[PDB]
């Protein structure tokens, strides 16, 4: 009922050789540089604010929280977003992103486009290690903007850090992205169409990612396809750790399960991206 | 209409908790029962105690946890006391050797308004007695008798086991930072 | 920063004598039927899946679980709403609703307009206990369909037993409302642009309600009204046990919360329902 | 003419422990569990519709005037078989069901296939309470699921109520089920080949049960027997009011019919299930 | 909700006019040639098998009842055929026939088939006494003779008493003819496909005819019509004393009701054929 | 890759259970500290452990936890063994009587793969040594000898000790059960 690491890598090189995958990368992916998750942001605002961490959890969502943040003084989310640039993209952090393991066998493959919900220049950054070139695509004027003809495009989904209108962290960002309508929305409705997904480090607990996912069944389903032709073209979630009912939610919207193992959770993505070379 | 919830299963607990502080309209009154967690310090039971009752009620809570510190036992029970008294009834003062009979009855309350937990601890010299003499009071109080004093806990009254016991000290501390 | 139950009271009975307070009620207003909330449901499908109660309920929240029930087998949805229609709408059910006092209290006064989220005849039933009449509407053809000129019209907003596929459980149901084209939905929406609304018994978990909230604060950011005049619509939100973060975030959306004693929750709100009388 | 109870006795011990008796229960087993046959669902289906029972009864047949209910409105059908399971799968009427001596005898038999045309869990559940367990097959999704290795199937030949698209009651429905398509008409018409039959509480009125019996004689008249051949396999018909002309019908189908005592209905059955034993 | 005489004639005209009408005639037109209709049958074969008329018409329908006759003793089957040509086809019954005006106009048009559900040569004899010529159509053996180039094809849908193999009278008839294999069965269904049908004299208590007006209905669903032109083609029903369940059932299969005068019965019908002319 | 996750933050614990499942590639290690709850029944405490561990690392996990039951004690510790060894280290001999030494080592482990948790409880009847005697082993190992045997569980090998300890009749068990 799951895919493992064996498993799933001849289906993620014919993918890649027909150039129609494009990795989808969470906050998970930069754990190894030592920068805050979803919990431990929530474990600094709470430090600001002046509750416990383990108090200020149980107050609701993380898209709730930080709501709560926001709305506390005025200047108080534009202060989040300078501490945040000094920690995510620091001189200490890109040190450790050279000589990290998971940046080199992503750099290493020759992808066209990559997904980002992160706030760092860690994915770029290490295409740049490389000897690559990126664009970092997040805002109106950036998808305007000139690039060269073939440069991976890393479309930031989630906002840069340095430009701090695009970041949606708060409950109302989340619920102005529910329209679709943002550049990042609207490039990603459309490669779907046509490409399959490699989820590596993210977890779907946004409800803007899952309800993509259920229109895209639903035009699947008025075109009226077959049995066997409706499940040809898969997405990938790989995870060390999904439980045992959201593997099954996800098969309705075509995305498989990678198990990795949970032991030495840096080697294990690794060992699936060198498996696409 | 109350702001501050006192939280205990123990009706012994509450006619006691009521007998000062029952004026104060500031004060009522709920009953969820909490699960504590394995550790012999009071500081840290009582205050994952008043975190896991906030998450049952969702209200400002005041919660309560004892300790019977032993130097026969180098602090045992500690606030491992809930199943001392269930298993050892009265054999628990036969357990301790007689002529370092001392101990230790410590009280803590906390109080958690939802974003900061505060941690009020008084604390009673006494020594076991010999055998458990005393018919009023509940749970170990038979066997606890207070510095200074010849009487037990159960011999007591109630207005003279709380110029003696740690709770009647926590009153008043309770009372002037809540404002009750 | 929190009304309390006499502070409210002249609040409320001026809406109410102009005919623009309408009661939005929730699980928890069945709750002295002895019914189960969204807690004993979870405990229930869990039983019949083969999991544990408290294992379970760790693997996604209330729409996810619901979904990963109805797909678990042929059939599996529909046996639910009948042992549900068995357990909500039972006979024991209506013998304690004639005594209940929040019953009799919402029937007493003069309504035009209720919407509930819960699955059970209860509310509607109600009123036919205090000899007035109601018309549930809960799908296209209710709305189409006749009534009399002057009955209070009860809006099922997740749906009814009695027409199981309006019922709004799984998650896969909640994403086909987020588009607000359901007649419930376009009937929310209209009422909430000129009418007060008196949340009860309800906790705003569901992100189906809070987008529409969401949206009004947008229609009412974009028409540059004053800070006078922006904040004089009201809404209420009686809660026995609301948290800190929660009624911040609602000042946003011109939601007041109102604090009911949390000892007796059944007599705190019929205490409410009075005071409008 | 007519075979009596003790007659038919050593009869039904014969099929019985060659295991080639299989019991088909209709709307009579059900009424000490004080429920509605088919003529207390038109005076309510009439009280409904405006009609009085006596005026409406005499409009057309039984399945001609749930036709009629079923088309009065949108949702009318679906609103009649929320009342019924509120009604026949009562929890007064479970009680009403251990203390039955019908249902006591029917369980204590070791039954392997048991044919019902009522809309209630009253024959499998008296299995229920005889720690028996019983597998309801009605929908093609039932046949095909997973059952235990030896477990009595209790066959809904009409429909059950937690699956209110299998219910044939209207007239549309049962003209769709004269093709003999259906997953119960499929396994009855295969049983029917091998088993003999005892009818329960049933009386020949509707046209899909007599035109399946008449087919089987086909085969049979068309398969040249003798007269001593073509007439060893018989059916049984335990009937308290059956007339002059409908036994007479039935010996061409080869189907005996057996006189209860009509004084009191309920003893009458419950000897026969235990004359079996 | 039903048609008047006034409201249906130019409704018939255009049918006629384009050759795509076809009468439907029941026992009912042979009333004024003062013939037994299917209630004074049943009278008749109680006086034979020793039963009183009123108790013997409540032991079941008329299907059945005709079974039991036949069946009562050898040769009884053929002796009914005999008696009820003596009295159908008697020459004081030819009398009536050309001084009946209903006979008369239904001559007077030009039709190509004519079906009808009558034991008598009425139909086609009163197309003989106009001069023109008929060609009764009843067993395989009449499709497959000689008729001349252009004539009348009077369909026998019930059989003739001429060829006594034909007739469908008793309950194994019915049950044989509910394959739609016979040759006025196989005719039926392909008029059915483009013609409009007026029955006159005929009530629709047969489940034969009833059944093959719902598959129609059901080709005409499943090929995916609008509002307006699955609705385009009608059928009439000339009736005077139809009630109201009966009009509302028949909808569904696009059969509209002819209310016609129930004061003179036999003027009622003979102003409707002379309004088609 | 593994499918079934040892959970231990005790590293004695874990050089035992791979010195006999060790063998198992199907068996993983991981490392996370739970909470355990406050009572003296082994079969509660454990079973609270389990899905403590499995919300911590949400892969099937195995977790362990003992109990040290004493006749003199009314059967305490039980499952609260851990801060006893801590409080009283070798004046646990000396604070029960001589004469009534006897007690139960008990054992149990509970594996929970997300749905369902099972529970494998063994026991070894003993009695307490009159001193601290022995030097391999760890935990409470000098004060206990087995019932027949002299010698305490410090004084045995590993595979001497496993051949009388409630792991040593867990292992067969846990590897049928699991299919290791
Ligand atoms: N600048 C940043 O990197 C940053 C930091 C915190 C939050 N955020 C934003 O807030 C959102 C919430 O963050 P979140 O972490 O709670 O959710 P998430 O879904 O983005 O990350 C969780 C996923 O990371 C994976 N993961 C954890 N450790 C990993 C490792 N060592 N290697 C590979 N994968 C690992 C988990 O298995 C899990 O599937 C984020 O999506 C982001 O938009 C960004
Ligand atoms: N047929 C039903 O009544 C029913 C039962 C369970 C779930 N559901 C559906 O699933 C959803 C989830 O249910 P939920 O209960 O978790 O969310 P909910 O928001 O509808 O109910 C929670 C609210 O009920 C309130 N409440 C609890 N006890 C109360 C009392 N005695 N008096 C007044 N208010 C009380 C809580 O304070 C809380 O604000 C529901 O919204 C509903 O659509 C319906
Ligand atoms: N949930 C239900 O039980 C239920 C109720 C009403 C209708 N229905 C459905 O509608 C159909 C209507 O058919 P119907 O009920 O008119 O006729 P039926 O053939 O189903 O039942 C009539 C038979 O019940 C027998 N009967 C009556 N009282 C009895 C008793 N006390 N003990 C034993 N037998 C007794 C009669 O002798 C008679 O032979 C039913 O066949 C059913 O499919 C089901
Ligand atoms: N040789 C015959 O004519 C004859 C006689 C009796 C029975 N049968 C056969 O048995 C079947 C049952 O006969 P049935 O009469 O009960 O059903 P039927 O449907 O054939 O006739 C009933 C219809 O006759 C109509 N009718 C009655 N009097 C009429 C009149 N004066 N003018 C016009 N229409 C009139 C009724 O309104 C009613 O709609 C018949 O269909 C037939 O196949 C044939
Ligand atoms: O002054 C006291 N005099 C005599 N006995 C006392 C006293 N104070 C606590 N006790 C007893 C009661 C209980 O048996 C144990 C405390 O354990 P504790 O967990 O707090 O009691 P509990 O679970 O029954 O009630 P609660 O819900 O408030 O935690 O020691
Ligand atoms: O066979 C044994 N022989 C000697 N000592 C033992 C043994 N088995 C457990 N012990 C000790 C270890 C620990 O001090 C206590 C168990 O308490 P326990 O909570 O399980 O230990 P722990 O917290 O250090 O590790 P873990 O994360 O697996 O729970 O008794
Ligand atoms: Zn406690
Ligand atoms: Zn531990």
């Amino acid at each position: 009922t799951t895919l493992t690491l064996s498993e799933a890598a001849p289906l993620l090189k014919k993918e890649f050789r027909e150039g129609r995958l494009i990795p989808f990368l969470g906050a998970g992916f930069s754990k190894p540089l030592k920068l805050p998750d979803g919990s431990q942001l929530i474990a600094s605002l709470a430090k600001t604010l002046g509750f416990e961490p383990e108090l200020f959890d149980m107050h609701g969502r993380f898209e709730q929280l930080a709501e709560f943040f926001a709305i506390s003084a005025p200047n108080r989310l534009q202060r989040l977003v300078y501490e945040m640039s000094l920690s995510f993209d620091s001189a200490e952090a890109e040190a450790l992103r050279e000589k990290s393991p998971m940046h080199r066998a992503l750099a290493a493959l020759d992808w066209r486009t990559i997904y980002t919900t992160a706030y760092d220049k860690h994915v770029e950054g290490a295409l740049r290690d490389a000897g690559k070139q990126a664009a970092v695509l997040a805002s109106f004027a950036d998808f305007q903007g000139p690039r060269a003809r073939d440069v991976c495009e890393v479309i930031k989904f989630a906002g840069t850090l340095d430009q701090p209108d695009t970041i949606v962290l708060t409950e109302s960002s989340y619920f102005q992205r529910m329209a679709l309508d943002a550049p990042p929305d609207q490039r990603l409705r459309a490669d779907l169409l046509a490409n399959s997904f490699l989820f590596i480090g993210y977890s779907f607990s946004d409800t803007n990612i899952r309800y993509i996912w259920y229109r895209m069944n639903q035009l699947r389903e008025q075109s009226q396809l077959g049995v066997k032709h409706s499940q040809a073209r898969r997405c990938f979630f790989a995870t060390h750790g999904a439980g045992l009912v959201q593997p099954d939610i996800l098969q309705q919207w075509n995305i498989d399960v990678i198990q990795l193992d949970p032991t030495d959770k840096s080697a294990s993505v690794a060992r699936l991206l060198e498996s696409i070379a | 209409a109350p702001t501050w919830f006192y939280n205990t299963t123990n009706s012994e607990k509450l006619r006691e908790l009521q007998h000062v502080l029952g004026g104060s309209a500031k004060l009522g009154y709920l009953t969820a029962k909490v699960t504590e967690i394995l550790d012999v310090d009071l500081e840290t039971v009582i205050r994952a105690k008043a975190i896991a009752a906030y998450r049952a009620v969702r209200v400002p809570v005041i919660v309560e946890h004892g300790a019977l510190c032993i130097d026969a036992l180098n602090g045992l029970p500690g606030a491992l006391v809930k199943p001392f008294w269930e298993s050892l009834d009265t054999r628990l003062c036969e357990v301790i050797p007689a002529g370092q009979r001392t101990a230790r009855a410590r009280g803590a309350l906390c109080y958690c308004d939802g974003r900061e937990r505060h941690v009020l601890i008084e604390e009673t010299e006494g020594e076991i007695a010999p055998s458990a003499r005393g018919t009023g009071g509940f749970h170990w109080d038979p066997i606890f008798i207070p510095k200074g004093q010849t009487r037990t806990f159960a011999e007591m009254s109630l207005d003279e086991k709380l110029s003696f016991s740690p709770l009647g000290r926590l009153h008043t501390r309770l009372r002037t930072e809540l404002g009750l």
